[PDB]
C-alpha cells in the first residue's frame, strides 16, 4: 500500500533519472551550439558598427 | 559528505551547464536542482528534491552553486529502489503470474501511481528502452526494469 | 603593395585580400599609396555621409604607422580573425533542428538567443533581426550564416 505506493515512486525516479541523464550529452552539445550562434553573431554585430568595415562595404560596388 | 571532491568538480561541471542554459550568470533555477542532481548518477524522488529545496516551477528560485553542495550531499542519503523492490512491485499487477504486464496496464501504473509521470514521459522511456509488447499487447516487466535500472548507455 | 600582396601570417583568402586591395586603391583617393584622414573623408563624402573629423581622426589612430596597403590589410585581418566558419556555425544552428527542415520556428531562436547561453540584450536582438531572412514564422539559418559569413544576403 504505502509500501507499494512508495517502490512504484521510487521506480518513476529512476525512470527521472534515466531520462535526464540521456539528454545531458544533447544539452552539452547544445550549449557548444549555441555559444557558436551567440559569439559569431556578436562578432558579425560589432564588424557591422566598425567604420572601417562600414567603408569598405560602402566602396566594394565600385570594385 | 565524504564526496570525492571530484563528485564535487562533477557537481561544478553539471552546474555549469544547467545555469548556461537558463542564462549564464552563476546562478541555477531550482526547479533543476533535481535534474542537476540526477546528471550526477542519483534518483530522487520528487519528494526527495522538495525537501531538500528543489522548487515546484520554473521562475521562483535561483541558486547559486554553494547552494547545491549541501542538497546534492543531503540527495544521495535517498533510498533508490532495488531490483527486488520492483519485481515486488509489479508481481503485484501480475494476475497470470508469468511475468506479464499489459502495456496498457504498464502506463496505468506510471502516469497514475505513485509520484505520476507524464504521458510524454512514459512515451519516452519505452522508447529509449525499446520496450515491445507482444502480440497480445503484453510486456516482459523484468525487462523493462533491468533495461530502466542499467541506464541508457548501458551498465548505470 | 598595390596589387598583390600580404603583411603577414593573416589567414584571409587570396580572394578576399584581393578585394581589400582594390577597395584600398580606391580609399586612397590621391593615389599615392597611404590613407589619410584627406581620402577617407574624400571617399566617404563621395558615396555619402562621412563620418564626423572625430570618427575620422580615430579610425586613421587604429593605424599605428603609416596606413599603407599592409597597414590595412593589417587591421582588416586582425578585425576578422578568430571567427568560426559557415561550416560550424550552420551546424551550430542545425543541432535546433533535428528534423533537418533548414529552418527554426522564429520564436524559439529568439528564445535561445535572449533568455538562454550569453543572453542577447534587447539591442543585440534587434539588430539581429532586423537583417534576419524570415518569412512563414521561419528563419532561414542557413541563409543567415551565408549572409553574416560574407557569402550571402546583406545587400545587393
Ligand atoms: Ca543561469
Ligand atoms: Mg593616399
Amino acid at each position: 500500500d504505502e509500501r507499494l505506493s512508495k517502490i512504484i515512486s521510487m521506480f518513476q525516479a529512476h525512470i527521472r533519472g534515466y531520462l535526464i541523464r540521456k539528454a545531458y550529452k544533447k544539452l552539452q552539445d547544445q550549449r557548444i551550439g549555441l555559444s557558436v550562434i551567440q559569439r559569431n553573431i556578436r562578432k558579425w554585430l560589432v564588424l557591422r558598427n566598425w567604420q572601417w568595415w562600414k567603408l569598405y562595404s560602402k566602396v566594394k560596388p565600385l570594385l | 559528505p565524504k564526496l570525492s571532491q571530484d563528485e564535487i568538480d562533477d557537481l561544478k561541471d553539471v552546474f555549469e551547464l544547467f545555469d548556461f542554459w537558463d542564462g549564464r550568470d552563476g546562478a541555477v533555477d531550482a526547479f533543476k536542482l533535481g535534474d542537476v542532481c540526477r546528471c550526477l548518477g542519483i534518483n530522487p524522488r520528487n519528494e526527495d528534491v522538495f525537501a531538500v529545496g528543489g522548487t515546484h516551477k520554473m521562475g521562483e528560485k535561483s541558486l547559486p552553486f554553494e547552494e547545491f553542495l549541501p542538497a546534492y550531499e543531503g540527495l544521495m542519503d535517498c533510498e533508490q529502489g532495488t531490483f527486488a523492490d520492483y519485481m515486488e512491485a509489479f508481481k503485484t499487477f501480475d494476475r497470470e503470474g508469468q511475468g506479464f504486464i499489459s502495456g496498457a496496464e504498464l502506463r496505468h501504473v506510471l502516469t497514475a501511481l505513485g509520484e505520476r509521470l507524464s504521458d510524454e514521459d512514459v512515451d519516452e522511456i519505452i522508447k529509449l528502452t525499446d520496450l515491445q509488447e507482444d502480440l497480445e499487447g503484453n510486456v516482459k516487466y523484468e525487462d523493462f526494469v533491468k533495461k530502466v535500472m542499467a541506464g541508457p548507455y548501458p551498465d548505470k | 603593395a598595390d596589387k598583390a600582396a600580404s603583411g603577414v601570417l593573416t589567414k584571409l583568402p587570396q580572394k578576399q585580400i584581393q578585394e581589400m586591395k582594390e577597395a584600398f586603391s580606391m580609399i586612397d583617393v590621391d593615389r599615392d599609396g597611404f590613407v589619410s584622414k584627406e581620402d577617407i573623408k574624400a571617399i566617404s563624402e563621395q558615396l555619402g555621409r562621412a563620418p564626423d573629423d572625430k570618427e575620422l581622426t580615430a579610425m586613421l589612430k587604429e593605424a599605428p604607422g603609416p596606413l599603407n596597403f599592409t597597414m590595412f590589410l593589417s587591421i582588416f585581418s586582425d578585425k576578422l580573425s578568430g571567427t568560426d566558419s559557415e561550416e560550424t556555425i550552420r551546424n551550430a544552428f542545425a543541432m535546433f533542428d533535428e528534423q533537418e527542415t533548414k529552418k527554426l520556428n522564429i520564436e524559439y531562436i529568439k528564445d535561445l538567443l535572449e533568455n538562454m547561453g550569453d543572453n542577447f540584450n534587447k539591442d543585440e536582438m534587434r539588430m539581429t533581426f532586423k537583417e534576419a531572412p524570415v518569412e512563414g514564422g521561419k528563419f532561414d539559418y542557413v541563409k543567415f550564416t551565408a549572409m553574416i559569413k560574407g557569402s550571402g544576403e546583406e545587400e545587393a
